[PDB]
C-alpha cells in the first residue's frame, strides 16, 4: 500500500457517506482529527480504529482548504460493524491504458505519463482529468505531460514537459467523447 | 442384500498399467456377472467391461475386466492410461437386486506444472443499476488443483463476501472462479482491487480498477 | 444410435408428488426391459427401479421401499416413474437406463431432481467485458455472469452453441442457498469488433433463457 505514506489529501468524495454529509470538497488536507494529529493516511487508518476503540460517538474535524483550517463537525464510524469516513486518497492523474488508434495514440501519449494542465489548468486527480475532457465538447484540448522517472534531486527541477493538441473524437454506438485514456490500475 | 467395495482415491502415472479392485462384500463372486462404467465429469456413465471381461468395442483396447475368485475381487486393468482416462469408475453386480460400486476417481499423474491465467471482470453497468457490483477473477490453465484465493482491496486484505470455488479439471487443466459481492457504493470507495492467487508457491494477480476512461 | 431423453425435473416440495418421463429410440423398444438409476455426489450411483419387457414385473431397491411406481408405454415407447412423499434425502440426478441381460447398456444424460422446501429463484443475466485498455491483443475473453438461482442446473451457449472452441463454464458456488457462476468464452478481437456474441443462459427450474450480448464497456 503506497497511499500510506503520503498526506490525507481527498481525492474521491462518497456518495451518502459521513465527509459527503457534512460536504467535504474534493482537495482537503486533513491535519487534525478530534485530539489526533494526521499527517499521512496512516494517521487517519489508526484514529479512525482508537476513535471506535474508545466508542467515541462525536468528534470534531479540522482541515486545510484555499490555505485556510476549517473547524467541521462529523460523526464517527464504526471499525467493527463495517463503517469507513467515505474518501479515498489522490487517484494520481497517470496514464494507464492507451487504447490503439485512439486520438491520444495519434499523437503519441504512452503510459506512464502523467498529465499536468489540461488547457492550462493544473489537474491532480484522475478523475479531474475526467472532468475537464468530459465537457470538452469535442473541441481541441491540449495536456502538459511528464514522461518517464527522474533521477534524485532532480525531480523538482523545471523540465521542458512535452505538450500535446488532442482533438476528441465521438463514439460509434452510444455517441460520446472519448480521448481513449485508461487510469492507471 | 450386498455392497461391493471400491477404493475412492486412485493416482496412476501417465501410460502406466492400474487395475482397479471391485470386492465383493457377502457372497460368491463368480456366481454373478460384474459390469464395469466409466464416468466423466459430469457427463453420462458409459459401459466399460460387461459380462465380466468382456468389451463393447469401440472403447480403448487397453481396458480389460478380470475375476479374482480366491480375493473375491473385480479388476478393471488399465494397460497404457492416457489422460482421456482419467474419470470416475463404477463396479457393478446383482443377484436379487442391483448394487453399484463406491466410486473410484482415478487421478493421472504425469502433466508437467502451469502456472494459473487470471481473467478479472468489473461489474456490468446493469447491475450498477441495482447498487449491487460483483467482481469476476476467473481462474484457468493451471497444474495441479491445489490453490489459495484471496481478494484485496487497495492492497488490504478482505475477506468479506468472498466465494471461491473447489477447482475442477477440464481439458488437461484445472479451472476455479472466484468471486466478491460489493455494493455500488463499495465499488467506488476503492481504487483498486485485486485477486491473489497463490498456485504451488507462484503467487499472480490482477487488479480491477471503478475509475475508468476519458 | 441409442436415445434415451429424460423429462420432468426440476424443484418439488417434501412429500409432494414428481414424475420422470423418459423416452427411448433408436431400438426395438418391447424386446428390452428398462430401469431407472439415480446419482448422489456423496452416496453415488443408486439403483431404484425396473421394468420387464413386457411390463409385468416391478422391481424396487430397498433404498426406498413402496413410495415410486414404474410403469412404460410400448405405444409410445416411454418410462414413467411417479414419486410419492418426497424427502430431501432423495434429492439426486434421475438417469434412465436400458438393460441388456446382465447390464445396462446406455444411459440417459440425466435430470436433476431437487427436493427443497425453498421456491425456485429465477438468476440475474449480465455480461462481463475487460474494463482494461482494448488492446491490439489477437485475443479477448468475454463472459456471463449467472447469479443467484436454485437449484441446479443451468446451462449456457454460445451464439446458440456456435462458438464451442474456446470456452469454460466454471462451477456453481453455493452462497445463502443461491448459486452463482460463470460462463467464459475467447475469440479474437477481429471476431468482437466485426460481429456479435451472445450467450444463451437457460434454467429449467425457472423456465428462463435470457441472451445477454456483450457490449465493449464506454465511460
Amino acid at each position: 500500500p503506497k497511499y500510506l505514506k503520503e498526506p490525507v489529501v481527498v481525492g474521491y468524495v462518497q456518495r451518502d457517506s459521513i465527509a459527503q454529509k457534512i460536504g467535504i470538497k474534493p482537495g482537503d488536507k486533513i491535519i487534525k482529527i478530534n485530539g489526533y494529529e494526521v499527517r499521512t493516511w496512516e494517521d487517519l487508518r489508526d484514529a479512525l480504529i482508537r476513535l471506535s476503540l474508545d466508542g467515541v460517538k462525536e468528534t470534531t474535524l479540522f482541515l486545510e482548504r484555499n490555505g485556510e483550517v476549517l473547524h467541521l463537525t462529523i460523526k464517527v464510524p464504526n471499525v467493527q460493524k463495517g463503517e469507513e469516513l467515505g474518501i479515498a486518497p489522490l487517484v494520481k492523474p497517470v496514464v494507464g491504458g492507451v487504447k490503439k488508434g485512439s486520438p491520444a495514440d495519434q499523437v503519441g501519449i504512452k503510459p506512464g505519463d502523467l498529465i499536468l494542465e489540461v488547457n492550462g489548468k493544473k489537474i491532480n486527480t484522475w478523475y479531474e482529468l475526467v472532468e475537464e475532457v468530459r465537457k470538452s465538447q469535442g473541441k481541441a484540448i491540449k495536456l502538459k505531460i511528464l514522461r518517464g522517472v527522474a533521477m534524485p534531486g532532480a525531480e523538482d527541477d523545471v523540465v521542458k514537459m512535452i505538450e500535446k493538441e488532442l482533438i476528441p473524437a465521438k463514439d460509434p454506438k452510444t455517441g460520446t467523447y472519448f480521448i481513449g485514456l485508461f487510469p492507471k490500475t | 442384500q450386498f455392497v461391493l467395495t471400491q477404493p475412492n482415491s486412485v493416482s496412476t502415472n501417465l501410460g502406466s498399467t492400474v487395475k482397479l479392485s471391485c470386492k465383493r462384500s457377502t457372497g460368491n463372486i463368480g456366481s454373478n456377472y460384474v459390469n464395469w462404467y466409466q464416468q466423466h465429469e459430469g457427463r453420462s456413465p458409459t459401459t466399460m467391461i460387461y459380462r465380466d471381461d468382456k468389451r463393447p468395442d469401440g472403447v480403448p483396447d487397453r481396458f480389460s475386466g478380470s475375476i479374482d475368485r480366491s480375493s473375491n475381487s473385480a479388476l478393471l486393468t488399465i494397460n497404457n492410461v492416457q489422460t482421456e482416462d482419467e474419470a470416475d469408475y463404477f463396479c457393478h453386480s446383482y443377484s436379487s437386486g442391483i448394487v453399484f460400486g463406491g466410486g473410484t476417481k482415478l487421478t493421472v499423474l504425469g502433466q508437467p506444472k502451469s502456472t494459473p491465467t487470471l481473467t478479472v471482470f468489473p461489474p456490468s453497468t446493469e447491475e450498477l443499476q441495482g447498487n449491487k457490483a460483483t467482481l469476476v477473477c476467473l481462474i484457468s490453465d493451471f497444474y495441479p488443483s491445489d490453490v489459495e484465493v484471496a481478494w484485496k482491496a487497495n492492497g488490504a486484505p478482505i475477506s468479506q463476501g468472498v466465494d471461491t470455488a473447489n477447482p475442477t479439471k477440464q481439458g488437461n487443466k484445472y479451472i476455479a472462479s472466484s468471486f466478491l459481492r460489493l455494493t455500488a457504493e463499495q465499488w467506488r470507495s476503492r481504487n483498486s482491487f485485486t485477486c491473489q492467487v497463490t498456485h504451488e508457491g507462484n503467487t499472480v494477480e490482477k487488479s480491477l480498477s471503478p475509475a475508468e476512461c476519458v | 444410435e441409442v436415445q434415451l431423453v429424460e423429462s420432468g425435473g426440476g424443484l418439488v416440495q417434501p412429500g409432494r408428488s414428481l414424475k420422470l418421463s423418459c423416452a427411448a429410440s433408436g431400438f426395438t423398444f418391447s424386446n428390452y426391459g428398462m430401469a431407472w438409476v439415480r446419482q448422489t455426489p456423496t452416496k453415488g450411483l443408486e439403483w431404484i427401479a425396473s421394468i420387464s419387457a413386457g411390463g409385468d414385473k416391478t422391481y424396487y431397491g430397498d433404498s426406498v421401499k413402496g413410495r415410486f411406481s414404474i410403469s412404460r408405454d410400448n405405444a409410445k415407447t416411454t418410462h414413467y416413474l411417479q414419486m410419492d412423499s418426497l424427502r430431501s434425502e432423495d434429492t439426486a440426478t434421475y438417469y434412465c437406463a436400458k438393460t441388456s441381460r446382465v447390464y445396462f447398456d446406455y444411459w440417459g444424460q440425466g435430470v436433476m431432481v431437487t427436493v427443497s422446501s425453498a421456491e425456485t429463484t429465477a438468476p440475474s443475466v449480465y455480461p462481463l467485458a475487460p474494463g482494461t485498455a482494448l488492446k491490439s491483443n489477437s485475443m479477448v475473453t468475454l463472459g456471463c455472469l449467472v447469479k443467484g438461482y436454485f437449484p441446479e442446473p443451468v446451462t449456457v451457449t454460445w451464439n446458440s452453441g456456435a462458438l464451442s472452441s474456446g470456452v469454460h463454464t466454471f462451477p456453481a458456488v453455493l452462497q445463502s442457498g443461491l448459486y452463482t457462476l460463470t460462463s467464459s468464452v475467447t475469440v479474437p478481437s477481429s471476431t468482437w469488433s466485426s460481429q456479435a456474441v451472445t450467450c444463451n443462459v437457460a434454467h429449467p427450474a425457472s423456465s428462463t433463457k435470457v441472451d445477454k450480448k456483450i457490449v465493449p464497456r464506454e465511460c
